[PDB]
């Protein structure tokens, strides 16, 4: 009954995105051609989120202005977004507390990071977690959800990875711990002796960072001045059974898609599933975002072509293939499993593969360029090959005859790129 | 002795001719654990046939020539008795056990012919164990030349009609499409394979992954949308569970279908199949001669809810898991077998010239 | 604003999920939609309530090109307003070549649109009924019929037409979304002796099918068909067998459309569907598609019934013109 | 043949019937026209000749040692074994279907086909399809943390873990097993390190351990109470049997 | 040996001196006479030499017969030397079998002709695509037997070789007509029974023939006419086109784009009349499937 709130966190307190986060904050980086806060926040309105609160601390004034030019501030939106921001936030924890501070959340909140893609429907957990809440008397305190996957699968990163221990019988958490760099898994017997009901071990989840919290939640993360992060209040809440129990339990989805970017690797995972409609509804050609310029038409093969591109002569495009508006591509070029920003120009006999192109970049003839990420306003000159998993950011020029080794990352901030220049690598 | 498999679920009016059998429900339950009646390798395979742990025809045929030449292994000869009969007659009840748990196969059943000739030609005068060897001999032989070879030839010859730059669309899981495939591939031919698969066995992504293991480019879907995908298919290739003496190809259940659409298409259809599974019998329709499978495996989960959960409650509701087609003769443009490429109607003429 | 929320909930349901199931649902609330656009927005004079509507109904027609449902009220209601237009002020045919105007006002010309638009409601609420009581004509005893998937016109067609004659029914699934289980479930409830199949069976079992009565989506303007996928594949098993191809659509899923246009025909879905998230890490090298719709050719369907009776497909066009102005196609 | 039963005896002719009929019995009714059974000698090397007195088709009798294992009672049996085995003990009072076990041993070419059920300190974990076990082990080798390796994990994403259940200690055996026990003198008892030997060998041509689980009938344990447990329920078992 | 350019010129005058023999049959004889010459001393060089002489030959005249001949020919070599190990021994029987081959080969074409003629009826109407010697030598022998019949040959445009054929049929006294290749649907409705020849018989029995044969054969088809095709039996080839664009290049051309060639389906082909008999497009393939073991 009541209505359904949502703390949205729209700072990473961690800093895996550098040096791209030192001009553009990651939650605002094009994923499709669309912000990843676009994407959160269509979730939210989509999965029935009445009102939204977003936390920012880092570069606050580039979330404000574009949050406030977005279709979800407009009047008409059934998603109230109410932007918070505090330049003394540091941790997700820290968010928290000010939430039990200003007693925002009246009761059965949703808690989800900035960059998290998702198209998962909550009804069902939100049923069973206020179902478990009414029968055992205000004892479940955290619902998380979790998306049925492989080990194996280009999604499940080894920074995220990790490994649970529940009650299939109540689907409640009984132990919960990351598997990076582990080769064996150690488990407490506690938990068997406690419950010897019959417990299982997972390791076919995914983590999708959505969770269906309580104000209990906010009451423990002020009073514990130590939890920092959501692992920590889990990992805490766990150990700690014997007083103020306080169980979580968690929620499987297998129809729904639902991740979090945390790095460049999860970021070229959840790009080629957003293209391949893997987050269906949320495609894009579908301008979930209803603005002018992000309008494209589907082809054969996940062909997106935006409005004036004008394709050359003899070039290809073979598939899953991204065009921006205004995009100009030359003659025999290939484009494949590549999204381009729109008003970038392209050279004749260009060959992209797998790389995406913010708005703004320029090609010039010749280039080979794989498995790379070129950031907005980029320029690659003449006979110039980019090795896989190279990085250009904000603005960056790179002259004629030079091949970049494979982990390349350069910017004009002198130190953390790797290797900063404006003309070149030749120093 | 051996009783008989009961019937599950009620049939189709027009399939109440064929047995129709649950997986849960097996035949070694009222069977010694020392089996005496029937062979312990028999038995096993029963067991493996009847729960699909051997799906394959090819793989069918293996495991029965390898079971068999157990049983001829630990086979002697009675006391006052011939060896070229008694085998036979003790032969016989295994596969009227191996039926029982499943129906035979094209393949298994030449298997089956052609061992009865080797095992009727053996001498009265010749020792027992010269015989048992020489049977072993000649089922190794058999497999040998009637799968690897055969198998070989066929790529070779299928080689040339596969081009670079070329559409392929296969359909469901057979080992000579995939080795055909995966061999084309090798040589340096450069092209994309269209996985088409169907419920309930969805098989077709044994296939997928073998392609994706080997570098293929590959794409997977359903059946029904086999007409969305076929404007840019260049070939339809296709695997058979044997060829009839008409030239009908029996095969999967969808199998039919494809040709129809590739037919509305203007797309070749080729038929990669070996000599020992062609049949002397003939059909025109997948009603006279059919296997129903399990009509439980029909059951999906589409939400929370399954819609066909209790099925047996609703009286007038019927359920067919058909496994074969038969593909007529006039929408099959190539069948390639180790003896080379041939026209559809061809396939007596060779059943003429492996008998003589 | 009351109208502009509406809009903008219908348009959002309309992007995201159906949420009136039946296209009878569908055509109803796009209708009610209209008619309140038409009373509530202020106008004088016709030309600019017809501008009007084309915007709010290329608005919705955007929101989902594959409900053409939408986009069939809305030109129903042009084709309503430039009828009562011409009614009180005063076709593309060799006639009209060899014999041989908005922006005047008329005060009763709105009673008049509210109430064909009520009397268009009307019909749209008795189609079913007329499709059900025309059932009996097509049935003969002991005959076999093949259905695809779910549609709701067919099964009260085989419904009515089971209360005098006994008669088998065959239902292949339309995999993935398998919602032909659905219905030879509620036809088994109703004792009229069905069978469930999966697609890979039709062209098998065809040969022993005396006729195929199928819905569909949408109607185009050659009388060619968008129906669920693997209706295709049986049209063709159908014309090889040359049993009649029966399609029971009401009127307003007759859409003025051609098939050539844009190749925004197929709707496709996410590929979980067809190959689930679990399969692992040969999901990045495989291109997966799964499409929900299929393109039926006209020269593939023997019959059309629907509430006014039966007919050809080489009629359809007619229909065409007595449902919808020549120049509100493109709408 | 495909089986060779073997009968535990190192027992008890307790009861309302001795309590190794019941096993005999159980053997007798699934074909087994002979049954190897080692008898026991610590206690007195004598009860052949009070199984002599008996009523069973045909039975073969071993005196054992003073004090030996399961493992070496099959080390010292090791000539008269030919084929696969079917290890039982003297206290099995059961009405199980045993064609569940030796069906879970023909299909999958197992390695190792044994019986537990519901209980009513020692940790086994299952697949998803509640057939093959996947790890074993028991409280007094664990510390406190139960460990389970990585490979396990990657090939099997979800182990589903039991603790109550009771070993019915009825185990098909594949003859290489029996060998390898005797090119190795180390293993002393089946259940103690012979099986989580098997079971951990799966992960390291492989290794194949399957489990059923039955949830009508345990055996009668060495305890007073489980005897008195097990005639109380052999009244209404005798019956039929 | 003889040279290269000595098999030319030998090719060339053995088509000059008789311009009624088919190129196929010159280019058998031409192989005869090399082999008769060779100087050789193994089995396994004069195989080499042949194939080369062939290959010679496909480059001299493009036509799907000379293939046909030349494989042919390698096929009676190697079953020649299937029977006899010593070379000189095999080398006499090849060429008195050749000898005896190569009259059975001309008499190939009245044989032909005198088991066709029956088909052709009393004021029938004949359809012929382009000029072809064997339904010249059938209509010769409906004429001989005093069959009064039409004839309706189209012009086959590149090289006008059905006005050829309408001046030998005058010369016959046949009342013959001259049509377009673009009339053909326009006459397909008074034609009773279509006869055309072929240059090449494939193994699913269709046929490889002039350019314009397929849409004869498929608005024959739409209309349910008979189709015939007349061909000898040193025409079948092992080759198989799964559909036009499968025909090797080397038939189509030099002999914007003009290919000389192309390919009929053998499912719009009634019957073939081949020196062995009248026979059903399926017999081909056995006939071929019999010839390689």
């Amino acid at each position: 009954p009541p209505p359904l709130q949502a703390v949205l966190v729209a700072d990473s307190f961690d800093r895996r995105f550098f040096p791209i986060s030192k001009d553009q904050p990651r939650v605002l980086l094009p994923l499709a051609n669309v912000a990843l806060i676009d994407y959160t926040l269509e979730f939210l309105t989509a999965t029935g989120v009445q009102e939204t609160f977003v936390f920012c601390c880092w570069k606050a004034a580039q979330i404000k202005e574009h949050l406030l030019k977005s279709k979800w501030c407009r009047p008409t939106s059934l998603n109230v977004v109410r932007i918070i921001t505090s330049e003394l936030y540091r941790s997700l924890g820290d968010v928290l507390r000010d939430v039990d501070a200003k007693a925002l959340v009246r009761s059965d909140f949703l808690l989800v990071y900035g960059d998290v893609i998702s198209n998962i429907n909550i009804t069902r957990a939100l049923e069973e977690h206020r179902l478990r809440r009414k029968l055992e008397k205000n004892v479940s305190v955290m619902t998380m959800i979790f998306k049925e996957s492989s080990p194996s699968h280009p999604t499940r990163c080894h920074e995220d990875n990790v490994v649970v221990a529940v009650d299939s019988t109540t689907n409640r958490v009984l132990h919960f711990q990351k598997t990076q760099g582990l080769r064996r898994f150690a488990f407490p017997l506690s938990l068997f002796q406690g419950s010897s009901d019959g417990v299982e071990v997972r390791y076919d989840l995914l983590d999708c960072h959505i969770s269906i919290c309580s104000p209990q939640v906010a009451q423990l993360f002020t009073d514990n001045f130590d939890y920092q992060t959501r692992d920590d209040f889990v990992r805490g809440l766990l150990v700690n059974e014997e007083i103020l129990g306080n169980q979580i339990h968690m929620h499987v989805t297998a129809k729904e898609y639902g991740a979090r970017v945390s790095n460049l690797h999860m970021y070229s995972a959840v790009c080629a599933d957003v293209i391949r409609r893997w987050v269906y509804p949320l495609t894009p050609e579908a301008n979930f975002t209803d603005s002018t310029t992000q309008s494209c038409t589907h082809s054969r093969h996940n062909i997106y072509r935006g409005p004036e591109v004008s394709l050359g002569h003899g070039s290809i495009l073979e598939e899953n293939v991204l065009l921006g508006s205004g995009t100009v591509i030359g003659s025999n070029c290939f484009i494949t499993n590549s999204v381009i920003g729109p008003g970038c120009h392209i050279g004749d006999n260009v060959v992209l593969d797998q790389t995406y192109l913010w708005q703004g970049v320029r090609v010039a003839a010749g280039a080979q360029i794989h498995q790379s990420l070129l950031c907005d306003n980029a320029e690659v000159k003449e006979r110039v090959t980019l090795k896989p998993r190279s990085v250009l950011t904000s603005q960056v020029v790179v002259g004629p005859n030079i091949t970049l080794p494979e982990g390349s990352v350069i910017s004009l901030h002198p130190p953390d790129a790797e290797e900063d220049e404006d003309d070149g690598e030749f120093s | 002795q051996v009783p008989t498999r009961k019937d599950y679920g009620s049939k189709v009016s027009l399939f109440s001719h064929l047995p129709q059998y649950s997986r849960q429900n097996s035949l070694t339950q009222f069977m010694s654990i020392p089996s005496s009646v029937i062979h312990p390798a028999m038995v096993r395979l029963g067991l493996q046939y009847s729960q699909g742990l051997v799906s394959g025809s090819n793989a069918r045929c293996i495991a029965l020539l390898r079971a068999l030449q157990q049983v001829i292994q630990d086979y002697t000869t009675p006391p006052n008795e011939e060896l070229s009969r008694d085998l036979v007659n003790k032969l016989k009840p295994y596969m009227s056990f191996l039926t029982q748990c499943r129906p035979l196969s094209a393949s298994m059943h030449n298997a089956i012919k052609f061992l009865n000739k080797e095992i009727t030609s053996v001498g009265s005068s010749k020792r027992e164990e010269e015989a048992k060897s020489e049977l072993r001999a000649a089922i190794d032989r058999y497999v040998q030349e009637k799968i690897v070879l055969a198998a070989q030839a066929i790529s070779r010859f299928a080689y040339q009609k596969i081009s670079n730059g070329d559409v392929i669309l296969v359909y469901g899981c057979s080992s000579l499409v995939s080795r055909i495939l995966q061999e084309a591939w090798t040589e340096g031919r450069r092209f994309r394979v269209v996985v088409v698969d169907s419920r309930p066995w969805l098989e077709g992504r044994h296939t997928l992954r073998s392609l994706v293991h080997a570098g293929v480019p590959a794409s997977y879907l359903l059946i029904p949308a086999a007409s969305y995908v076929l404007p840019e298919v260049s070939k339809v290739l296709l695997g058979a569970h044997a060829l009839l003496a008409n030239g009908s190809v029996m095969s999967r259940v969808g199998t039919a279908q494809l040709a129809l659409v590739a037919r509305a298409h203007n797309v070749p259809v080729l038929v990669c199949c070996e000599t020992y599974k062609f049949c002397e019998r003939v059909q025109t329709d997948a009603f006279v001669s059919n296997e129903l499978d399990d009509p439980d495996d029909l059951q999906c989960k589409r939400g929370e809810h399954v819609a066909l959960a209790n099925w047996q409650n609703h009286a007038s509701l019927r359920l067919l898991n058909l496994v074969y087609d038969v593909t007529p003769p006039e929408l099959v443009d190539l069948v390639i077998t180790e003896l080379g490429m041939i026209p559809c109607s061809s396939v007596p003429v060779v059943l003429r010239v492996k008998s003589s | 604003s009351e109208l502009s929320e509406r809009i903008e909930s219908f348009v959002e349901t309309l992007k995201r999920g159906g949420g009136p199931r039946s296209s009878e649902e569908m055509a109803r609330e796009t209708l009610g939609l209209l008619r309140q656009i038409i009373t509530d927005h202020r106008w004088s004079n016709a030309g600019e309530l017809m501008e009007l509507i084309r915007r709010e109904g290329r608005r919705m027609t955007a929101a989902q090109p594959s409900e053409t449902t939408v986009g069939n009220m809305v030109r129903r209601v042009l084709k309503i307003i430039r009828e009562e237009y011409g009614r009180l002020h005063g076709q593309e045919s060799l006639h009209k070549l060899l014999t041989s105007d908005f922006s005047f006002h008329y005060a009763q010309l709105q009673s008049n649109i509210i109430e064909a638009i009520n009397e268009l409601l009307v019909e749209l609420e008795g189609t079913m009924e007329n499709i059900a009581a025309q059932a009996l004509e097509h049935i003969h005893s002991n005959e076999v019929i093949m259905t695809i998937g779910f549609s709701r016109t067919v099964e009260a067609f085989l419904k009515e037409a089971a209360r005098k004659r006994k008669f088998h029914v065959i239902v292949a699934e339309c995999a993935p979304f398998c919602q032909g289980h659905e219905m030879a479930v509620n036809l088994s409830k109703a004792g009229i002796e069905t069978t469930v199949m999966t697609d890979a069976a039709i062209f098998a079992v065809m040969s022993r099918v005396n006729k195929v009565i199928i819905g569909t989506k949408t109607i185009l303007a050659n009388g060619a068909l968008r129906a669920v996928t693997g209706t295709h594949t049986l049209a063709l098993a159908a014309k090889h067998h040359s049993t009649p191809l029966i399609v029971c659509a009401p009127m307003f899923k007759l859409s003025p459309q051609f098939p050539n246009e844009e190749d925004s025909f197929h709707k496709f879905v996410a590929p979980e569907e067809v190959l689930p998230f679990t399969e692992g890490d040969i999901l990045e090298k495989v291109s997966v598609h799964c499409p929900v719709f299929d393109y039926v050719p006209p020269e593939l369907i023997t019959l059309f019934i629907s509430n006014i009776g039966g007919n050809a497909p080489s009629y359809i066009y007619r229909l065409m013109s007595e449902l919808y102005h020549p120049d509100d196609h493109v709408l | 043949m495909e089986f060779q039963a073997v009968v535990m005896a190192v027992l008890l002719p307790v009861g309302n019937k001795p309590l190794i009929w019941y096993p005999l019995n159980l053997l007798e009714r699934v074909g087994f026209e002979e049954v190897i059974v080692v008898t026991t000698r610590d206690v007195q090397k004598a009860l052949c000749a009070e199984f002599k007195m008996k009523m069973k088709p045909d039975i073969v009798c071993i005196p054992d040692d003073a004090d030996m294992g399961t493992a070496d009672s099959l080390r010292y049996i090791y000539p008269k074994l030919k084929t696969d085995v079917l290890v039982l003990s003297c206290d099995l009072i059961t009405d199980v279907a045993l064609h569940e076990v030796v069906d879970l041993f023909r299909a999958y070419d197992a390695s190792l086909a044994m019986l537990m059920r519901k209980g009513q300190r020692d940790f086994i974990g299952v697949d998803s399809t509640g057939k093959r076990l996947l790890f074993m082990a028991n409280e007094a080798d664990l510390d406190e943390e139960l460990v389970i390796k990585g490979s396990i994990l990657q090939k099997h994403p979800r182990i589903r873990f039991h603790t109550g259940l009771v070993d019915a200690h009825l185990y098909c055996l594949k003859k290489y097993i029996v060998d390898f026990l005797m090119e190795n003198g180390s293993i002393t008892s089946i259940r103690s390190e012979l099986i989580p030997y098997l079971v951990r060998k799966q992960f390291s041509k492989s290794l194949d351990i399957y489990s059923f689980i039955k949830e009508a009938n345990t055996l009668n344990l060495a305890p007073y109470d489980a005897c008195w447990n097990a005639c109380r329920g052999d009244r209404w078992e005798d019956l039929s049997r | 040996p003889m040279d290269d350019k000595e098999l030319i010129e030998y090719f060339k005058s053995q088509m000059k001196e008789d311009p009624d023999m088919a190129s196929a049959v010159a280019a058998i004889r031409t192989l005869l006479e090399f082999l008769k010459r060779d100087k050789g001393e193994t089995i396994q060089g004069l195989r080499a030499n042949l194939t080369s002489a062939i290959e010679t030959l496909c480059g001299v005249d493009s036509s799907v017969a000379v293939s046909s001949g030349g494989e042919l020919f390698l096929r009676f070599i190697s079953l020649a030397s299937l029977e006899y190990s010593d070379y000189s021994k095999c080398k006499k029987i090849m060429i008195e079998r050749g000898e005896l081959f190569l009259r059975r080969i001309s008499l190939s074409r009245n044989k032909i002709a005198d088991l066709c003629h029956t088909f052709i009826k009393d004021g029938a109407t004949i359809l012929t695509h382009a000029y072809s010697r064997v339904v010249l030598r059938v209509l010769e022998a409906a004429v001989a037997a005093k069959k009064r019949f039409s004839v309706y040959v189209t012009e086959s445009q590149p090289d006008l070789s059905g006005k050829k054929m309408a001046k030998a049929l005058c010369h016959l006294n046949v009342p013959v007509t001259v049509v377009l290749d673009a009339a053909v649907g326009y006459i397909m409705e008074k034609a009773d029974l279509v006869i055309v020849g072929a240059e090449g018989v494939v193994e699913n029995g269709g046929i490889i023939n002039k350019i314009g044969t397929n849409q004869m054969a498929v608005c024959a088809k739409a209309q349910n006419k008979p189709f015939y095709v007349v061909a000898e039996s040193f025409k079948f080839v092992r080759l198989f086109p799964l559909n036009q664009q499968d025909v090797p290049d080397k038939f189509k051309y030099k002999a914007e784009e003009h290919p000389w060639v192309d390919y009929t389906a053998p499912s719009l082909i009634t019957l073939l009349f081949t020196d062995l008999g009248v026979l059903t497009p399926s017999a081909v393939s056995d006939e071929l499937i019999k010839l390689y073991l």
